[PDB]
């Protein structure tokens, strides 16, 4: 199933763990796009003082991400694996919107969307769109039109902090190769050597000048108030 | 020379490729120069004449003619690039011969791919052989004389 | 070695004196960039009255320093040295973004960077990144994709004031040459001839108007309370 | 000396009189540039009441000016006159930014011009 050019789809959801599906709630592209494009934004705190050459910088937040790409949307009879339809492209836009703009009455919002294609896997919202109807039957009927998308990124809060394993506030051990010292692997863990002498009562060690190279140790977090 | 050589006898080999002899024989055979990229820039005060610098080196694609052989293990190999996007390049020689058949030059063709393939058209008031024609990209070459 | 082609990386760490690697936070390009761009800029402060022809001039602030380069990754086949892969480009794009963009719990922020390319050595945060996803396989597998990026620079605080080596606040000698005279080296010292009895007195000078062109004199500090 | 192409000189002054030069602190080029350029702006007060047809328009003040010029750095070895180095332009360039940009710790700020 190499051989099998894949076309990209749009699912809803109802909850924001993704496992609840909307109903008659997926879309199928007919053709897929050219392209897609991705946006990374870091802000930074840059306040000095005047007289100063540099600035200390201090990370601030990470902003959320964006996705961009264009539809075509296409029933005129020159593409192969496809027929024309009596009514053209009308319920093919308006299966779309009902996926990605339309406010649902049981959730009170629009939407959650997961988008897939190939290597692509995205959770998000729509922000944007514009239609452009380009091709007409005599009796007004469209039959090409196209379509530009961007959207944004979810992320639930249980799941920020599961990804931000934030880590002097939790325990730690090691175990002692030849060559280690006390004070020197005091400054690694907890950014000073001052604290060698509690390392050393936590984990009764009397000769802390000399460490056999098969101890474990434990280290022990700070205390907070 | 005193007596420079003419042009009309000489050998297209290639390397990655099964060999026929009917795939070194050639009509003709174009596309061996290369030129180099330059900027301009005005210096204030020197008005005899611009500056100019050298960017970067250029080659043409190369061009290869013959009458249409039907078995060909060259077009095979140009039928897997331009039908599904499997490109695996080649080395080339071009052999410029003497009267004893040995090469006076040669020319070291290197990484080349197909970017070309066609056939002339038909025509039914004409008497004229049907003759294809072959164009590959490469990056560079060195000459051995 | 002079006629090998090197090639541009970039290398992940933890501390701010740049010492302590992350751990696989290496990455290294498979094609160079064409070029890269710096850029610099000094603040000063313009304010004047009115009635007047021109401005006092007063420095204020250096500002940040800023470098932008773009990438090209591909693996369809054409250059030589490498191999095509059977995932394409997957892998060459999630270990990029791991090392420059990605959150580090150990530390609570992304990672400090360095970027050295021959004659280039800088360090410093990501603010900004584009990709752009160009050719894809039948089953939807991307072998193409630019991206676009832009660098801050970091001095840590205890580095800058030794660069900024701050000198009527220290100590200075200096030994006699045949035309000096003591109120013109005062002046050149202090910013104004009328120290030189003060630093007459200190160097227990009682002939002060006839120097010997052999003598090393000390010149001290202003009282600062 | 009239037949002598002359090029463009930048040197670096401790004190607001221009008088006390920095040592090593004189940058001179290779190649000049094709052109410069000069900016002047004049500011005046313009209020004026509603129902008249002109306004009386008063001096205010006159404002610093400004020069912009570009440079070109090229050591690839087709310039008569010049050697090429082993290192290239990068002692040109540091000792262009020596000049013009970095910190002064003598002075507390960058060179006068």
């Amino acid at each position: 199933s190499e051989g099998k050019l894949e076309k990209l789809r749009i699912v809803a959801y109802k909850d924001s763990k993704f496992s609840d599906e909307v109903e008659n709630g997926e879309f199928i592209t007919l053709l897929n796009p050219e392209k897609y494009k991705f946006q990374y934004r870091v802000e930074q705190n840059e306040d000095q003082a005047s007289g100063t050459s540099s600035a200390p910088i201090r990370f601030n937040k990470i902003l959320p991400q964006t996705l961009e790409f264009d539809f075509l949307f296409d029933r005129t009879g020159v593409i192969a694996g496809y027929e024309v339809t009596e009514d053209g492209i009308i319920n093919d836009i308006d299966h779309f919107k009902k996926v990605v703009y339309d406010y649902n009455g049981e959730k009170h919002k629009p939407n959650y969307l997961m988008i897939t294609w190939g290597s692509l896997l995205f959770k998000g919202y729509l922000k944007e769109m514009d239609i452009e109807y380009k091709l007409f039957r005599p009796d007004g009927t469209p039959i090409r039109a196209m379509a530009t998308t961007k959207i944004g990124e979810f992320v639930e809060e249980e799941l920020r902090t599961a990804q931000e394993n934030n880590q002097p506030d939790m325990s730690h051990y090691r175990t002692v190769k030849e060559g280690d010292t006390l004070p020197l692997m005091t400054y690694r863990i907890y950014g000073d050597s001052k604290y060698y002498l509690e390392v050393a009562k936590a984990n009764g060690l009397t000769n802390f000048r000399r460490l056999k190279t098969g101890t474990e140790l434990i280290f022990p977090p700070l205390q907070k108030q | 020379t005193y007596y420079p050589p003419s042009s009309f006898h000489f050998l297209v080999e290639f390397t990655g490729i099964d060999a026929k002899n009917n795939d070194h024989e050639f009509q003709s055979v174009s596309g061996l120069s290369v030129d180099i990229d330059t900027e301009e820039f005005a210096e204030g005060g020197e008005n005899r004449f611009k500056h100019k610098f050298p960017v970067k080196t250029k080659y043409p694609n190369l061009v290869l003619k013959r009458g249409v052989l039907v078995d060909s293990k060259v077009i095979s190999w140009c039928r897997d690039a331009i039908e599904d996007f499997e490109f695996k390049p080649i080395d080339l020689t071009v052999k410029l011969l003497n009267e004893e058949h040995q090469p006076l030059m040669t020319w070291n063709v290197v990484h080349a791919y197909p970017v070309k393939w066609s056939v002339e058209d038909f025509n039914a008031q004409e008497s004229k052989m049907a003759i294809e024609s072959v164009e590959l990209s490469y990056n560079y070459f060195k000459t051995i004389v």
